[PDB]
């Protein structure tokens, strides 16, 4: 019961890694070098760049999770792997939001989406989500430090002793920074992009229903599957993360709410399983990319 | 190592940036092949557009820049130049409704329409279809029976049934109905309704092309 | 009544004469020679500058600068060795079918659905390439134009006629009116005294430039001709049609010699060119690739499949180094 | 009816042309082919020192 | 084609001055632009360069920092801002047009020049000959010694012969030693092997009387020759 | 408490 709950993130995150490497490398080769650079394929390429470097930095995390939150790798490598996975997750979610808003502009107001939507504007604007992911990697770059335990353990979570000196003084900035981490995690990482994906795909589904272009079930199935893959994966993780953010004081001072601590690994692996399914769900549904894949290989 | 051809490569990248800008500018403006069997019917609608070979007609409606390509003045074998227009958005096939009286022209328009619809280059091209000379067609229905050009058809000499029958016979000709949709419109005296129908049809074809690229359709 | 029967009798006479002179086919002769057909040619340069399908290209006599015309309204003159776009001529009418590069290197030509041969002076004292001359005398689309000199140019249009033009004058001097179908391609003999034209009547007609009368007529194909190319000797030419067969024609013999056809390909030939010696025949197909036939034995030797779409044109350099194939995937790849 | 007369005139002009032997003409064709066989960079692969394409 | 310079005159040492090269009658944005100084009774010397489209700026190593070159493409004007002017800068400044592609003839058209009087590792191009008086109607040979082998790996040996007439602007005589410029008569042969270069004039004319400048275009900075004057 | 990725 408890042991299979502990081992299930490793089981589904291994196949997340194995399918993610294949899918991301294939969608970064066939839509990176073989196809001509339009706007839709450059958004697919940049989500492939957000997702392939995510899947590349994943064996370090599965080794850390499998050992028991023990980090064998070096001091600088822990900070590097965590800033890379945080940049990649914020980039991946912001590019899911940007793809959804791009398709919203393409379907609702296609006059602007033909006139002003060009590949140069894609080049200029697509750096924006990455700069925002860099600024959102702020808590991770300088606060995260590998902690040495005299028992012999190597936990790499946080360290405030350098910043605030005495524990009593730095406890206030710790409980401030972690709840600010939770708020700026949720409000911009899930509250904004899931709402954008929801209202944008609702508006394009209402548009294609009002026009009556849906003669087959395929647009409704794919449009439903994107929202039922982005909501069934990130919301079990984000709800646990935000209940942990609010119940941080009870965990740090009283140490009572231990349900959130054990439940973060299956929900985190389920949130990574969206990244496992993003290349197929976004790019492989298109028949042009399928024909380009068969022509290439 | 490159001595002074570093400047030649700087020239190549400079004119290549100008090629990228010209390509974005030319991909901005929507292209529309304008076919038909008679010159007068196409001249009637192209004189209603907003103000020797092919005739390019560049206009703009609701911040959308259209390029009509009238080719029918040129008389040559159609199969050798038809594949130029593979990446076109829409084919406005104009046809006058009064052509069946003179000589047989309605069957020639049917042959041209079946040839452009079952052409292997236009499997994705959703076409517009104009039915010109509406008042002249009303006068031809009042004077002459329509059963001369259609031996199979039997019905009253009224505009509402006969025009819908001609529209159904033109819409029935395409073999592939999944991809391309034959928008059809009756030509009016006012240019606003014609340009508005072209804008609505081309807007629907743009949205279908964008969802084909995204992968919903 | 009488005149059509006289034409049939003269056609039967010339057919019986060119059958009576045919006693040994070239396949009977070529069994002794060593087959050295089997080659492999990798792509060395991929010229990435076009945003639309490339309809035609031509090679300069210096064999570094090659013109390339595509549907984006751009006639880009490339440098082959260094992959540099030397010039990018904008087009008044973007709908082109053809382009040419003068033997001196001073001029390029262009033409298409606007049925107007526009000639662009390159080497001018200003920076930009200007329209040197604008030749408007054809009713149908141009399909292939070739510079005889800097002053004379032949064209072949869709108004059933070819035309010798004087460029500085601006009007057509000679009109060639022998074909019944639309004339798809031209190719000049290396002495520039006579040329051949392939039309959609499946008939390749050999014209002479100076006189202006049809000398020879080759009617061997079943389907319409898309490509014509002289042999480097100038006494033969190959012909590529939509009948999946490209066949060599001998001028002095005045009938077919041999046919280059493979069983599995039902696709059509779009571009025909010969190598410098003429042992191997290049042939671009719309099977999204190009073939290299051993031109003496009719064995498909080389397969050049680097193109994501059907190859419109291909050209073999004057010194014979490389062969550049321009397709509809907007890529011109220089095989070697 | 002038097109038929022009076709008859073209066939009469094309009739009196010297028909040469196909064996002799194909022999001259393969003689021109073998005479320039050394100067053909597509038959014999040119080494990269002498090749401007690398 | 027309290149008109403006902004010269008597300049105090240390002062600033802007030179305007007004271009007219050619596609200005597709031409790289040079400044070439010429001291009184001395050889030519390069100053600065802007690539076509304002991409790649260059300056001579001895005047780097004081000179700021800029290009105005809609107005078709080359600006040369100058600060901390020394007594070495009193010269005629030529605004030179050039274009770089395969087969292009750079340094083809030279401006008239502007006179600016100030009150008060490089490839050396050894022009060993100062002056030789030659009777017109005789073949003339001008040698040119270069310090570095100008034969590049791609094949074209980069060396430009110029003729400057008394009271006139210099003009492109020969580019890359095997190619005559557009508008020069067919009497100027160039023959160059390695570092030795030779200009041969078959028939000498009265127009050909002037100073010949041998200029390498292999690496920046561009270096001119001392000059070979002819006297009839 | 356990570190959370995000
Ligand atoms: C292609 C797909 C199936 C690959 C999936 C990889 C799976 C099968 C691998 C990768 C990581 C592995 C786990 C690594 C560590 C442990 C801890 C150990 O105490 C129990 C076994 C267990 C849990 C392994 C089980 C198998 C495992 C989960
Ligand atoms: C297939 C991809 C994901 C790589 C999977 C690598 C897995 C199978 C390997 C690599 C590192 C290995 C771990 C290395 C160290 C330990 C600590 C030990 O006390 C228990 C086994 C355990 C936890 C190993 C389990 C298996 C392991 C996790
Ligand atoms: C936020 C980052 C990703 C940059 C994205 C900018 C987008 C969201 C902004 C900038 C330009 C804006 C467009 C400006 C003009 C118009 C025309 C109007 O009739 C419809 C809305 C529309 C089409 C706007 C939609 C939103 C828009 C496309
Ligand atoms: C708060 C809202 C906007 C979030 C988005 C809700 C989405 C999931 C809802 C809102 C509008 C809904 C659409 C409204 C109308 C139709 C037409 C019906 O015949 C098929 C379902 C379909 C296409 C619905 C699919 C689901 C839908 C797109
Ligand atoms: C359907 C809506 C409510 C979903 C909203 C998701 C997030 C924003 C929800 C899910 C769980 C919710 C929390 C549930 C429990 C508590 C503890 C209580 O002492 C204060 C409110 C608070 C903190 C709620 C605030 C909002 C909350 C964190
Ligand atoms: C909490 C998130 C709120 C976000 C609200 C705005 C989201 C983007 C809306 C897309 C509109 C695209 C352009 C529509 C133009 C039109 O209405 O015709
Ligand atoms: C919301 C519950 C889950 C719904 C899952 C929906 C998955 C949709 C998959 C669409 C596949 C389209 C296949 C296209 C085949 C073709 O074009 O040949
Ligand atoms: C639970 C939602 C799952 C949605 C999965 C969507 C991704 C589909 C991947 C491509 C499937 C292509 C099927 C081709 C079938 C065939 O060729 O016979």
């Amino acid at each position: 019961g408890y042991t299979v709950l502990r081992i299930l993130p490793l089981v589904v995150l291994g196949v997340t890694f194995v399918l993610g490497v294949l899918g991301n490398g294939l969608v970064i080769w066939v839509a990176g070098f073989r196809m001509t650079r339009t706007v839709t394929t450059i958004c697919y390429l940049n989500l492939a760049l957000a997702d392939f470097s995510f899947t590349a930095t994943l064996p370090f995390l599965i080794v850390s999770m499998a050992m028991g939150e023990k980090w064998p790798f070096g001091w600088f490598l822990c900070k590097l792997i965590h800033i890379v996975v945080d940049i990649n997750l914020f980039g991946s979610v912001f590019l899911i939001g940007f793809i959804a808003l791009d398709r919203c502009i393409c379907v609702l107001h296609p006059v602007w989406a033909q006139n002003h939507r060009t590949v140069s504007l894609a080049m200029k604007v697509i750096v924006g989500p990455w700069i925002l992911a860099l600024v959102l990697t702020l808590p991770v770059f300088l606060f995260l430090t590998t902690v040495t335990i005299p028992n012999g353990d190597t936990y790499c979570t946080f360290n405030f002793a350098s910043w605030g000196g005495t524990p009593e003084e730095r406890l206030k900035v710790a409980i401030t920074m972690l709840t600010a981490r939770g708020i700026i995690r949720f409000v911009i990482g899930f509250s904004l992009p899931m709402s954008i994906v929801a209202i944008c795909y609702g508006l394009i589904a209402a548009k294609i229903h009002k026009k009556g272009m849906i003669k087959s079930s395929r647009p409704l199935r794919v449009l439903t599957a994107v929202v039922a893959s982005f909501f069934i994966c990130w919301f079990p993780f984000q709800l646990v993360a935000l209940l942990g953010t609010v119940w941080l004081k009870e965990m740090l001072f009283y140490g009572k709410y231990k349900i959130i601590d054990i439940l973060v690994n299956p929900t985190s692996s389920l949130a990574f399983f969206n990244s496992c399914l993003n290349p197929m769900l976004y790019v492989f549904v298109g028949q042009d990319f399928r024909e380009r894949l068969i022509h290439s290989l | 190592l490159s001595a002074e051809d570093k400047a030649a490569v700087e020239r190549s990248k400079m004119i290549d940036r100008n090629l990228r800008e010209d390509g974005e500018k030319a991909a901005r403006e929507v292209k529309l092949l304008l076919l038909g069997a008679g010159e007068s019917g196409k001249s009637t609608i192209v004189k209603q557009m907003k103000i020797t070979g092919i005739v390019e007609t560049h206009f703009t409606f609701k911040d959308l820049h259209f390029k009509m390509f009238d080719v029918g003045a040129q008389r040559s074998e159609r199969k050798k130049w038809i594949h130029c227009f593979e990446g076109v958005t829409a084919i406005i096939f104009c046809v006058a409704l009064s052509d069946y009286d003179l000589v047989n022209r309605m069957h020639e328009s049917m042959k041209l329409f079946d040839s452009i619809c079952n052409n292997k280059w236009f499997t994705d091209t959703s076409i517009i279809l104009f039915l010109n000379k509406k008042d002249l067609f009303e006068e031809k229905i009042k004077k002459s029976p329509l059963t001369i050009c259609y031996p199979e058809y039997a019905g009253s000499n009224t505009y509402e049934e006969a025009a819908a029958y001609i529209q159904c016979q033109f819409e029935d000709l395409n073999k592939r109905k999944d991809t391309k949709e034959i928008y059809t419109h009756f030509t009016c005296s006012t240019e606003t309704k014609n340009v508005q129908f072209v804008f609505d049809a081309v807007t629907d074809v743009i949205i279908k092309n964008n969802l084909k690229d995204c992968g919903l359709f | 009544d009488e005149l059509r029967q006289e034409a049939e009798q003269l056609k039967n006479q010339i057919r019986d004469a060119r059958k009576a002179c045919a006693d040994a086919t070239l396949s009977q002769i070529t069994n002794n020679i060593d087959p050295v057909g089997r080659i492999q040619m990798r792509t060395r340069r991929t010229l990435r500058g076009h945003l639309a399908k490339i309809y035609a290209m031509h090679w300069g006599t210096d064999s570094r600068l090659l013109v390339s015309a595509s549907q984006d309204g751009k006639l880009i003159i490339w440098d082959s060795y260094t992959t540099n776009k030397v010039h990018a001529i904008p087009l008044r009418s973007s709908w082109v079918m053809t382009c040419a590069y003068a033997p001196s290197g001073n001029y390029v030509a262009c033409g298409g659905l606007d049925n107007i041969c526009s000639i662009y002076n390159l080497k001018t004292r200003q920076g930009n390439v200007r329209v040197s001359r604008e030749l408007a005398g054809h009713t149908g689309y141009l399909s292939c134009c070739r510079f005889l000199d800097d002053n004379q140019i032949v064209t072949s249009s869709g108004d059933t006629t070819c035309a010798l033009w004087d460029i500085e004058t601006g009007q057509q001097t000679t009109t060639f009116t022998g074909h019944t179908g639309d004339v798809m391609s031209l190719s000049l003999a290396p002495d520039t005294r006579l040329f051949v034209s392939g039309a959609c009547d499946a008939s390749a007609k050999l014209w002479d430039v100076r006189e202006g009368m049809c000398r020879q007529t080759f009617t061997g194909h079943e389907s319409d001709i898309n490509a014509i190319c002289f042999f480097p000797d100038g006494n033969a030419f190959a012909t590529g049609s939509d009948d999946a067969t490209c066949r060599l024609f001998d001028l002095r013999a005045d009938q077919e010699l041999m046919t280059y056809s493979h069983d599995n390909i039902i696709c059509g030939i779009t571009s025909v060119s010969f190598s410098k010696s003429g042992r191997l025949l290049l042939a671009g197909y719309d099977d999204f690739n190009c073939n290299v036939w051993d031109a003496l034995k009719a064995d498909r030797a080389g397969v050049l499949a680097g193109h994501d779409n059907r190859v419109s044109c291909l050209g073999v350099t004057d010194d014979g180094m490389a062969v550049a194939t321009g397709s509809w995937d907007s890529f011109l790849k220089i095989w070697n | 009816i002038a097109q038929a007369r022009k076709l008859v005139q073209q066939l009469k002009m094309e009739a009196n042309i010297d028909r040469i032997k196909v064996s002799k003409a194909a022999a001259d064709l393969m003689a021109y082919c073998e005479a320039h066989a050394k100067e053909d960079p597509l038959l014999t692969p040119v080494p990269a020192s002498q090749n401007p394409f690398r | 084609v027309q290149l008109v310079e403006s902004g010269g005159g008597l300049v105090q040492p240390g002062g600033s001055r802007k030179l305007s090269c007004s271009a007219s009658g050619f596609a200005f944005s597709s031409f790289g632009m040079h400044w070439v100084r010429q001291a009184p009774e001395k050889g030519l010397e390069w100053v600065a360069y802007i690539s076509s489209g304002s991409g790649t700026i260059y300056y001579a190593d001895t005047v780097k920092g004081r000179f700021t070159i800029s290009r105005d493409d809609p107005k078709n004007t080359l600006f040369l801002q100058m600060t901390s002017l020394r007594s070495e800068d009193t010269a005629m400044y030529y605004c030179v047009r050039s274009i770089y592609y395969y087969g292009s003839s750079p340094f083809d058209f030279w401006g008239q020049g502007t006179t600016l009087t100030v009150s008060s590792s490089d490839i050396v191009m050894t022009q060993a000959t100062s002056s030789v008086p030659v009777t017109p109607g005789e073949s003339v040979s001008i040698s040119c010694r270069s310090s570095k082998s100008l034969l590049h790996s791609n094949g074209n040996t980069y060396l430009y012969w110029f003729l400057q007439r008394p009271g006139q602007s210099p003009q492109l005589l020969i580019y890359r030693m095997s190619n005559l410029a557009s508008g020069v008569p067919e009497r100027f042969s160039g023959s160059g092997s390695g570092t030795a270069f030779t200009l041969t004039i078959s028939r000498l004319e009265a127009e050909d009387v002037g100073v010949y400048y041998c200029m390498q275009h292999l690496e920046y900075p561009l270096t001119f020759g001392a000059g070979t004057k002819l006297e009839l | 408490w356990k570190y959370m990725v995000x």
